[PDB]
DNA sequence: GTTGTGCTATGATATTT
RNA sequence: AUAUCA
DNA sequence: GCACAAC
């Protein structure tokens, strides 16, 4: 946005939320009249509501950084529900399930972390670290299951959360030169 | 005072009666979005904010 | 919370009344109707003044920093 | 003058509540609107309607 | 606001202190006593809509 | 009815999107992104579609297929009504079943006893009532703070013009 | 058939005053000290 | 006899914070036990050693009580809609009476 | 005869993930 | 979602 | 938990 009448290069103006409106600093024109609070509209969509009563909860927020975009919803048991349409609905589910599917290894990450005492900003960190060098041609063809564990001290060690690589070592697996290698090509990228 | 309300002296206010502190407390969390995403406390400058 | 100065409904000084009273009570062991009166809490503004205030500021001095 | 009438007078124990007119008072012409809606927001500390 | 005497056009007077203040004999209708009773006020933005409100 | 109402159009064959308008998305911090549970919903029936068009188009397995379609048809069923009496509610990650598009019509709070026919509005105040003998009947005490921030547009006329420009 | 240690499994939040919790043996100065009120 | 007084207090219990965390815990201990045999599967398959570390979750029954005590709905959170909720408050500190 | 299906006071305010 | 307000 | 409506 930029005042229509004045326009100095560092446009200066002014949020005035409290009214509504966005105006110039400077000559006052309101620039904008329509202004939404993002607080309580983000409040739609991650909420406190686990129940199902809030007429205002309508969304779910997502992590487009470690799952892309893919929206799903889950056929469950409600009020009044038959057990047998949730089997059916959910057989149904199996016949319709490569790399959508090494998506797994993220919970390969999250059974690790959970073993390891690990954070939820640590996990999210090796899911993203995972997810932009597991197809490199970079680290090409090192042990799968060693450069899991070196991205799990990648994510550890933008945390803060002081873990060695020989407690990696006792977690999974490591073949020590192996997974320090590969701890290397990663972090070049 | 009338239908419920009541009078107050005003002078007695003055003197201390039924005042009261108020604590309020404002958190804040200085949150990590990911492997690279991290806020930050500062006093933000209005031309790169 | 510390004698308040001065009584809420008619403004007599109270506040300097404190230790003079708990004196009247421990050292002469008076009873409270005749400690406040040797005081000079005549009305009963005063006397509720003194004689129903609790002093918490010597529970907050019980912690250290 | 004295009044015609003797008034019952003496100490009560009386408790301030919260509810303080200061955290109530709310006066709103235009404001912040929901987005789905378009119609004002919800709660005087978000300053609706 | 259970019937139309619970909404009536009143006569601003700009007073101080944080409250609205009304007139007592006014109570037996809003149904209001004053025990910590909030109450709406609406302002009119047209010429014609005030109107409606004085004369009716 | 002939034009408007013919039995056949029950079934439904194609399925109008509503716009993001209907179903709003939100871009917090470019790894918080919210979508609205009709986006979810209609990206599963979506899926479900794309899914049994692949199997008639392919060798057609029969029972895989009818299997394959109850699906789609439950997807876009629980999408118009996810309260439906004898079926499983489709949920949302968090346990929370989608708000269908029936649930945010129906209760009051819903798009017509609480947006339509009742809404909150502008140009209001609230606050304690307190009593004054020394007011009119047909007055009001209103507090300066209140009156400060409450308007009205008077509209400038050569009556007005003198007074308004004062009060600017 | 013929035959051929302590792990942690979980935290538990204690309830205040409780056997398991510090302040239960604790003295009235013990708990100034500790910046709770007796 | 008479029928008897659906009201009456004797026949009532009060279900404390003892057997509430005891219902709880049962059932998340029963989620832990069922997720270490669907490791020993797992590792017996492939002889992996059995790595203790890697068989029990703690993160199970810790953020499983976590949950309940803070958010209030007395079950998991799969599960958050079918458990009552009330149970665990944010204690009152207005008056010490209160 | 049994099942099954709608709804069940007005507004307001304050936290908790 | 609990608590609360008239 | 209503109370009335259709299978
Ligand atoms: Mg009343
Ligand atoms: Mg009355
Ligand atoms: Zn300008
Ligand atoms: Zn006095």
């Amino acid at each position: 946005l930029t005042c229509p009448e004045c326009k100095v290069y560092p446009p200066k103006i002014v949020e005035r939320f409290s009214e509504g409106d966005v105006v110039c600093a400077l000559c006052g024109l309101v620039l904008s009249d329509k202004l939404v609070d993002t607080r309580s509209e983000w409040r739609t969509f991650s909420n406190d509501d686990h129940n199902g009563d809030d007429p205002s909860r309508v969304g779910e927020a997502s992590n487009p950084l470690l799952d892309g975009n893919n929206l799903s919803t889950r056929i469950g048991k409600g009020e009044t529900t038959d057990m047998r349409f949730t089997k059916e609905l959910n057989k149904a589910q199996g016949k319709n399930v490569k790399d959508n599917e090494v998506q797994a290894a993220f919970a390969k990450i999250t059974m690790l972390c959970d073993a390891a005492e690990l954070p939820k900003i640590v996990k999210d960190c090796a899911k993203e670290a995972y997810k932009l060098c597991h197809d490199e041609k970079t680290l090409k063809g090192k042990s799968m299951e060693s450069i899991m564990a070196a991205s799990i001290l990648i994510g550890c060690r933008r945390a803060e959360v002081a873990r060695t690589f020989k407690e990696i070592q006792s977690l999974i697996h490591v073949k020590t030169k192996e997974f320090g290698k590969t701890l290397n090509i990663m972090k070049n990228i | 005072n009338q239908e419920d309300s009541m009078i107050m002296n005003q002078s007695s206010i003055d003197r201390g009666l039924f005042r009261s502190l108020f604590f309020r407390s404002y958190m804040d969390q200085e949150k990590k979005y990911g492997m690279s995403i991290t806020e930050t406390f500062e006093k933000p400058q209005r031309t790169n904010t | 919370m510390i004698v308040p100065v001065r009584c809420f409904s008619c403004g007599k000084v109270v506040g300097d009344k404190w230790e003079s009273y708990l004196n009247l009570l421990q050292e002469d062991e008076l009873d409270e109707g005749t400690a406040l009166s040797r005081l000079g809490l005549k009305r009963y503004c005063c006397r509720r003044m003194i004689l129903t205030h609790v002093d918490l500021i010597e529970k907050f001095l019980r912690y250290n920093p | 003058k004295k009044l015609m009438a003797q008034i019952f007078f003496g100490p009560t124990y009386y408790q301030r509540l919260r509810h303080m007119v200061d955290d109530k008072i709310h006066a709103r012409a235009r404001g912040p609107m929901q987005v789905l809606t378009r119609q004002p927001v919800e709660g005087r500390s978000r300053d609706g309607g | 606001s259970l019937h139309k005497m619970s909404m009536m056009a009143h006569r601003v007077k700009v007073i101080p202190y944080s409250t609205f203040r009304l007139n007592l004999s006014v109570t037996s209708p809003y149904n209001a006593d004053f025990d910590g009773d909030e109450m709406n006020l609406h302002v009119p933005q047209s010429e014609e809509t005030r109107a409606e409100l004085s004369q009716l | 009815n002939e034009v408007f109402s013919r039995p056949e159009w029950m079934i439904l064959t194609c399925l109008p999107v509503p716009p993001p308008p209907v179903r709003p998305s939100i871009s917090f911090n470019e790894s918080q992104r919210g979508e609205d549970d009709l986006t979810f919903k209609l990206a599963d029936i979506l899926k479900a579609n794309i899914s049994l068009e692949t199997l008639e188009h392919n060798g057609a397995p029969h029972h895989a297929i009818e299997e394959a379609e109850s699906l789609l048809q439950f997807h876009v069923a629980t999408y118009m009504d996810n309260d439906i009496a004898g079926q499983p509610q489709a949920l949302q990650k968090s346990g929370r079943p989608v708000k269908s598009i029936r649930a945010r019509l129906k209760g009051k709070e819903g798009r017509i006893r609480g947006n339509l026919m009742g809404k909150r509005v502008d140009f209001s105040a609230r606050t304690v009532i307190s009593g004054d003998p020394n007011l009119e009947l047909d007055q009001v005490g209103v507090p300066k703070s209140i009156a400060k921030t409450l308007t009205y547009p008077e509209v400038v006329t050569p009556y007005n013009i003198d007074r308004l420009t004062q009060l600017v | 058939k013929y035959e051929l240690g302590k792990v942690f499994i979980g935290r538990l939040p204690i309830m205040l005053r409780s056997k398991n919790c510090y302040l239960s043996e604790a003295t009235e100065s013990d708990l100034y000290k500790l910046k709770e009120c007796p | 006899k008479d029928q008897d007084d659906r009201d009456h207090f004797g026949k009532k219990r009060l279900d404390l914070a003892g057997p509430l965390l005891a219902q709880l815990f049962k059932t998340l201990f029963k989620k832990l036990t069922k997720d270490i045999f669907r490791y020993m599967q797992r590792t017996v398959e492939e002889a992996h050693d059995f790595n203790m570390k890697l068989a029990i979750n703690a993160k199970t029954i810790t953020s499983g009580l976590k949950y309940a005590l803070a958010t209030g709905n007395w079950g998991e959170q799969k599960k958050a809609m079918s458990s009552r909720a009330g149970v665990s408050q944010v204690l009152n500190r207005y008056t010490y009476s209160s």
